[PDB]
């Protein structure tokens, strides 16, 4: 659609099959984006929020938390997306092309459908999530304000990361170094 | 000991960590523990997601890189099959990352080992007979995936594919997912028929022991009468059946429960 589509030669540059061209791909993507964003998003906020709870266990500065939360939900939303649009988007985008040299062109653009399906996989995620870390968020609110000095947390389980060792664990506060693990990637 | 927690390190920080993620691969196998330590630990899933979700845009045909995720992956065959750490690594949605992987059709040495070593996960996953674990992998492409992997490729994984699918098979809710349809139905006999055909192994007694099990169902055991392999009522197998006791027996009742 916008950017004319650049850059390329055929498809893009000849007006009457421009318009046929950019159908294809808005159908390609309407196609398959209910059904990619429902399930990628919901593999994302379930396996990010058993993953940050477990090690964030004795984390406070919900802060912190949240920005550790949100970009390793958000990476791993788009990550999945990219991952399982690629393969039908394209198989449909011909489909759809024949009906109505061919990978060299797609191949070239297939950039833009790719970035909205991320986009929204990625948003609908930080969505899910945010809702679902509302108790987590809240119940360290409270252990806040009402108890200050205090330890933090041990919600449920933490019976063999009771372990001494070095900062492979759980302490107090999370170190600069494990809280710079999931700062980056 | 501690040379694990050193290694440990590494693989959430320290710069080398594929040499770590080679060796901790390597002592997997031993202590009976460091499951339970490879999860409570911190950094250690997160880390070790990084390294499958690195390979994704390699995805589109490698070389070393497959090697390096593919120690990530006996990492997290490790991890499964624990029974501390099995329903926490499963409830967490972890295994789902390994499925783009079970995709590719690539038939390079490289991809045949992606695939090969990311099977053994699942296949670990099943190992131990927990019924949760099937309704979650039913949740999913992962059968019509399998049988796709049973017919073509190698006989190594072609061997945990058939075993992963015995597996469902055995549980009450996996075969009335399979043998829901004929559809369903007929994509499985199809294609145990094709191996039969295609033909010591231990794919032949995985084969009987499905089919063992697809006579249980009345609704297949009468379709299974006339779509039975006729390879497996003549004497052609039971050459090679003679050191199976198990199969043997498996065989010959299958038979036995064929017809009336």
């Amino acid at each position: 659609p916008f950017n004319n589509l650049l850059g390329s030669t055929i498809f893009v540059t000849h007006p009457d099959l421009k318009r046929v061209f950019q159908m294809a791909l808005a159908k390609s993507v309407r196609e398959i984006l209910l059904e990619v964003v429902e399930k990628s998003s919901g593999i994302a906020v379930v396996t990010t929020t058993k993953i940050i709870l477990k090690d964030f266990a004795t984390e406070v500065d919900e802060s912190k938390l949240k920005t550790a939360a949100i970009i390793m939900v958000r990476h791993l939303a788009q990550s999945l997306a990219r991952a399982t649009s690629i393969e039908p988007l394209k198989e449909g985008i011909r489909s759809t092309m024949q009906s109505l040299e061919l990978d060299t062109a797609i191949n070239e653009n297939i950039g833009i459908a790719l970035v909205l399906i991320e986009k929204a996989s990625m948003d609908k995620s930080t969505q899910d999530l945010a809702d679902q870390l509302m108790q987590a968020i809240a119940i360290r609110r409270y252990h806040k304000e009402r108890r200050a000095d205090q330890p933090f947390i041990t919600q449920n389980t933490n019976p063999y990361s009771l372990s001494l060792p070095e900062p492979l664990g759980l302490k107090g506060v999370t170190p600069q170094q494990f809280r710079v693990y999931e700062e980056f990637g | 000991d501690p040379n694990v927690y050193h290694w440990i390190c590494q693989l959430t920080y320290g710069p080398q960590k594929e040499q770590a993620l080679l060796e901790l691969g390597r002592k997997r196998e031993q202590f009976d523990d460091l499951a339970v330590v490879l999860w409570s630990s911190f950094g250690v899933m997160t880390s070790l997601l990084n390294e499958i979700i690195s390979v994704y845009p390699m995805l589109q045909p490698s070389n070393n890189l497959s090697n390096r995720v593919c120690n990530a992956l006996v990492l997290l065959q490790c991890v499964a099959s624990h029974p501390e750490t099995k329903h926490l690594f499963l409830q967490a949605h972890i295994p789902l990352f390994l499925f783009p992987f079970l995709n590719t059709t690539s038939r390079q040495r490289t991809f045949e080992y992606l695939r090969l070593t990311s099977l053994g996960v699942i296949g670990a996953l099943v190992k131990n007979d927990s019924q949760d674990v099937i309704t979650f992998l039913l949740r999913t492409d992962i059968v019509p995936l399998c049988l796709r992997i049973m017919e073509s490729s190698s006989e190594l994984s072609k061997t945990v594919a058939i075993f992963i699918l015995q597996k469902i098979l055995l549980d009450d809710v996996g075969l009335q997912y399979i043998c829901a349809t004929l559809e369903r139905f007929y994509a499985v006999t199809n294609v145990l028929k094709d191996m039969v055909e295609h033909l010591p192994g231990r794919l032949l007694k995985h084969i009987i022991r499905c089919y063992l099990r697809l006579s249980d169902d009345l609704e297949a055991r009468r379709l299974l009468k006339i779509v039975l392999p006729a390879k497996l009522r003549d004497n052609t197998f039971t050459e090679v059946l003679r050191d199976d006791v198990g199969s043997k027996r498996c065989l010959a009742q299958l038979l036995l429960t064929l017809n009336e």
